[PDB]
């Protein structure tokens, strides 16, 4: 006979949350990845200096002169950050993150410019030789959709 | 877009008249639409006409389309030629574009590295002072 | 005989407002607290620098080099922000806020990482020693329900 | 009869993006220009030294002792950096930038202080004599709105 204004408006806010759910869920993940990136950076300094001073990429965190323990460079969504031959990889925690990005990671690596180096940011990579890295293809890479426009670099970016 | 040199002096005249006058001088056979615009004032010296035309278009007037024999046109200030003896005309283009802003006035680059300006006297004066001033550091070779 | 469509639909919008009342009232409070947090932050800079440059936490706002007056770091819902030995506490005004959060506050404190510090955000805390704080247990803490997921830190978080 | 909460809130986030569009679009461009500036600088060193050691401004990159190729001093938003008689100009790429700043550039030039030099930063300029430059007026100049407060220098700044 009457009461449909309360019933529809409680059911439009319910469906509004369902529509606002995936937007907040990638905005959210995309936000938790933007930090793995900040934790990865700032460690470029150590790595850059080590390379320019010696001409060899730092083998591990201790070589680069950073928390000798990967797990000591963690965060809220970051379970750690390891330096492996100049390549700095950041791992996403398992608690406090999206759902399709946890335990997932990215890498920052550089290239000899000769007198200086240039840095790249993208999906996990392994270093082959002092001037070549390759996709750490394995299945734990953070999905392209979660990576900034500034971190879409490919293993062979120059 | 090449012609005899001329001096255009138009004191409050229909662009249709300037057009016809320009056809009576063998600068094509020019024909407008009917109601193109109205009346304009310009005063040019030492300008080939086909330019004084492009320049008339930009004042108030129209754009031109040529059939070949006939041309259809559809809906003081002065002109002065600046010689550029020392510099290339294109190097001025950045600075000259920057005075114009959203003003009226224009600059035309002829092939023989001369700039041509239509505008109010006050915008002509500015453009000349800058063109000559930049030409002047180029004469000290 | 007839008119019940106008009577029920005026009474479903009335009850719709009553159901939408508590949702807007915690969404609202939760919004007024999110600012106390923004006002608290951005003062991390001063505090961080003071600590790294001297190795001692700033005793008060003036030491940290900020509006010497706590009340000078207020807002719409924030009655102020005081720095007490590196700990930055934000107080909720009394006018313009929820109802169960006014005059209530939170704290931001940091910890020596050695060469850098890490910040925490949560319910009011007091600093004991240069590397230890404790619950400023007293009853004026902003209720957990009003605090972001990013500001649920405990006095002993590391 | 009911569902307007979902319809309005999906249409307020839509218009919120439209209002947040121009803010992120000049903040963004202003960010891409701040780098053209960083790429331009750091090349002041080469140019300064060349001038103080010889008393003549470096004619080109090679003279200044930098990547003999302008295109070798590019970046993400920077298509290059050329040294032309001590004046260092930075060009904005065509891909990855705003929209009203691509292919656009700025310049850094210096002036003899006698025993040292002082640097300026602003819209493109050309060098006339060893102590005088002019507006590289091209209409290719990066618009004042996109330039930092520290890079508003005029051709005749002293």
């Amino acid at each position: 006979f009457t009461l449909i204004e309360l019933m529809i408006v409680i059911a439009i806010v319910g469906i509004l949350a369902a529509v606002a759910l995936p937007a907040y869920q990638d905005y959210t993940a995309r936000a938790q990845v933007s930090e793995a990136i900040l934790l990865a950076e700032g460690q470029k300094s150590a790595v850059t200096e080590y390379y320019l001073n010696h001409g060899k990429w730092p083998e591990n965190n201790t070589s680069a002169g950073v928390a000798s323990s990967p797990t000591d460079i963690k965060g809220k969504y970051v379970k750690e950050v390891e330096v492996k031959n100049g390549v700095v990889t950041a791992t996403m925690l398992s608690s406090g993150v999206n759902n399709e990005i946890k335990g997932k990671k990215l890498s920052l690596w550089a290239r000899r410019e000769n007198g200086s180096v240039k840095w790249f940011c993208g999906q996990p990579v392994t270093r082959t030789d002092d001037d070549t890295v390759a996709d750490a293809k394995d299945g734990k890479e953070i999905d392209t959709k979660h990576l900034p426009s500034t971190c879409r670099d490919n293993f062979d970016a120059k | 877009y090449r012609g005899k040199r001329v001096s255009f002096e138009f004191k409050d005249i229909d662009i249709q008249n300037l057009l016809r006058v320009i056809a009576e001088i063998s600068k094509k056979n020019i024909v407008v639409a009917d109601d193109v615009s109205g009346k304009v004032t310009i005063r040019l010296r030492n300008v080939p006409w086909d330019q004084a035309l492009d320049l008339v278009l930009r004042t108030k007037a129209l754009g031109k389309e040529e059939f070949g024999n006939i041309i259809r046109i559809a809906p003081d200030l002065m002109v002065n030629l600046l010689p550029v003896n020392y510099a290339v005309a294109a190097d001025m283009a950045a600075r000259v574009k920057d005075v114009l802003s959203e003003r009226g006035s224009v600059t035309v680059d002829q092939r023989t590295n001369v700039l041509i300006v239509k505008d109010v006297r006050s915008n002509t004066e500015r453009a000349r002072s800058l063109v000559r001033s930049l030409d002047t550091q180029t004469p000290q070779v």
